[PDB]
């Protein structure tokens, strides 16, 4: 239920080509910028990176939670569903 | 008379079977009233 950590802007690359190796199925890989995230405050700092590096870029916007009413007094009812019927 | 203030009189509740509660509030049932209407019978429904 923690909440800080979608605070933050984070770029990541496609994933590659992840074979096992003969000798004990290791996960040997060959491209470099597959562990490589990179945090930004806000998306135009990271996009302006993306561009000025020239990295094709794809963009998702900030998804948050939609703010519900919510109230106690909801558990009990006198006619109202949302009775509940254990607490 | 003479009213006796060393006795108890609370004695019926000595010969109550098991059933007294519900054997006298079926009989309570008939002096009652319409019970208010929640609208749908059940919090289910």
């Amino acid at each position: 239920s923690g909440v800080n950590n979608t605070k933050k802007w984070k770029m990541e690359f496609d994933t590659r080509e992840r074979w096992e190796n003969p000798l004990m199925g290791w996960s040997s890989t060959a491209d470099p910028l597959s562990n490589l995230v990179l945090t930004f405050s806000t998306k135009e700092d990271a996009v302006a990176f993306a561009e000025k590096n020239g990295w094709s870029f794809d963009v998702e916007e900030r998804k948050v939670p939609k703010p519900k009413s919510k109230s106690y007094g909801a558990n009990f009812s006198w006619n109202k569903r949302t009775r509940v019927s254990t607490k | 008379e003479p009213f006796d203030n060393s006795t108890y009189r609370n004695l019926q509740h000595h010969e109550y079977s098991t059933y007294t509660f519900l054997d006298l509030n079926v009989e309570l049932s008939k002096f009652r009233m319409p019970q208010p209407s929640s609208g749908r019978q059940s919090p289910r429904h």
